[PDB]
């Protein structure tokens, strides 16, 4: 269900993460989301509550962002979502 | 105080007083259960000073309601487990602007923090 | 230094605080920004991270959006900027 | 000199010297021991008029028998820390037949007071 | 083990705190004093320095004069002491 | 006008000075009261704190205890009314 780079950063706080530790996020997603100025993850949350964790809005967003696919916009979401749920 | 204090706690056992000099570091099971903290590491920064590393024996547990003090070696105090505990090791936790004490577990995960701020 | 009500936003996470719980927001300033759409404060921060943090940024735009003076604007941007270096 | 003076002590620091013109606040450290007032504050009743605080740094010390002089910005006096200090933010510790200084800790308590009484 | 009041009892000199003041006086305890003429809190400590510190004796006395229990008698001894033991 | 040993007495606290201690005192009617059961100043005084600072009546009571005369009695009840005032 979640990836384990999924339970590495829910485990902890983000603190200063960039945007690739995101688990199913690859080099190059986590580079063109840094391109498009979310540069690291704490900016990506930042969205991710701008679009008031909604989750349809969050994986279009990151699909038209990064070109990210089902797969890796709902991991990116659940990851975001979790996090929020547990220190947020 | 001139600290402005930011906790946040995972689990039972919170942050329960961090001392200013470094001469302790005090947790409490506020909880209604006794919190198993066997292996469980207390990582101390002191703004940029290195990272404090004290380690729990692997048999610890703190009773629900109870507060466990690591004291350092500068602190003078007699081990008294699981009350009191004297980190001998360590001369004391640090001082400084930024003095942070996050609670580790036995899984190296953070489950309470506490943080000492000074503008 | 800092007002009571930065003090007690600051020591715990936001959560689900309304944007009246920042400082310098009361009533008034508060629900003008609802009005303005940040019914949230957790929309608020949001919009203060896609500014990049930036105090100028986010104090101008709260001065726009619900009529905030230097005062309540830079107390603002002070909670949230102090609350990041806490938790985020 | 018609300003009876009353002094009681309990700690290690007694209320040296009283400026009557406001001009200085001189205390000694009256142990033989080093004594750490960081963050303490001094409280000062002239009479009926408003109570004056000053309080010390974060992290202040006074060692044993040294005296730690507390100016006012219209003594002029420039600080010598941890021998002189001056109060820039007061320009006179004030007048009156009621002088009245209470020592505060960092814990907010009085352990040192004289008063000066004039007919 | 100790009550706020009792603390700010201790923590500064009694000068002419009314008889309630004293730790473990409710406002009842504090009128039957003043009907017994121990309207102020130094006529209790005379009382208490002719009592020679005796806590059986003072407890005793004051149940007797206001009808404290022994948790009320306790705490106004033991307040009573530590303002001696500070100031005294 | 004032004894010296008055002076030094109301200057600083009684602490734990005898009966003797107190101006006007001397070895006679000192021990006289130690015999009567006033063995230490601060006893006195909280008979004194009963007796409401009356002059006549604590000087009575005084008389009627030791035997002072109206001098003696005088001297005691004037440092200890200063004595009071200084750190009462």
């Amino acid at each position: 269900t979640t990836s384990q780079k999924h339970r590495d950063f829910v485990a902890e706080p983000m603190g200063e993460k960039p945007v690739g530790s995101l688990a199913g996020i690859g080099e190059v997603l986590g580079k063109k989301l840094e391109e498009r100025g979310f540069d690291k993850a704490y900016v990506v949350l930042g969205q991710f509550l701008v679009l008031k964790k909604d989750e349809d809005l969050f994986r279009e967003w990151l699909k038209d962002t990064c070109g990210a696919n089902a797969k890796q916009s709902r991991d990116c979401f659940g990851c975001l979502r979790e996090w929020c749920d547990a220190f947020l | 105080s001139s600290f402005s204090q930011h906790a946040r706690t995972s689990g039972r056992v919170a942050v329960e007083e961090v001392d200013e000099e470094g001469k302790f570091v005090r947790l409490r099971n506020k909880s209604n259960e006794d919190q198993s903290m066997g292996n469980w590491q207390i990582k101390r920064q002191n703004g940029d000073d290195p990272l404090l590393t004290y380690r729990f024996p692997p048999k610890f547990t703190l009773k629900a309601g109870q507060v466990v003090t690591i004291w350092a070696a500068g602190a003078g105090a007699t081990h008294s487990p699981p009350t009191d505990l004297v980190w001998k090791a360590q001369n004391t936790w640090g001082c400084g602007n930024s003095l942070r004490t996050a609670l580790i577990n036995s899984t190296g995960e953070e489950v309470a923090m506490r943080k000492l701020v000074r503008s």
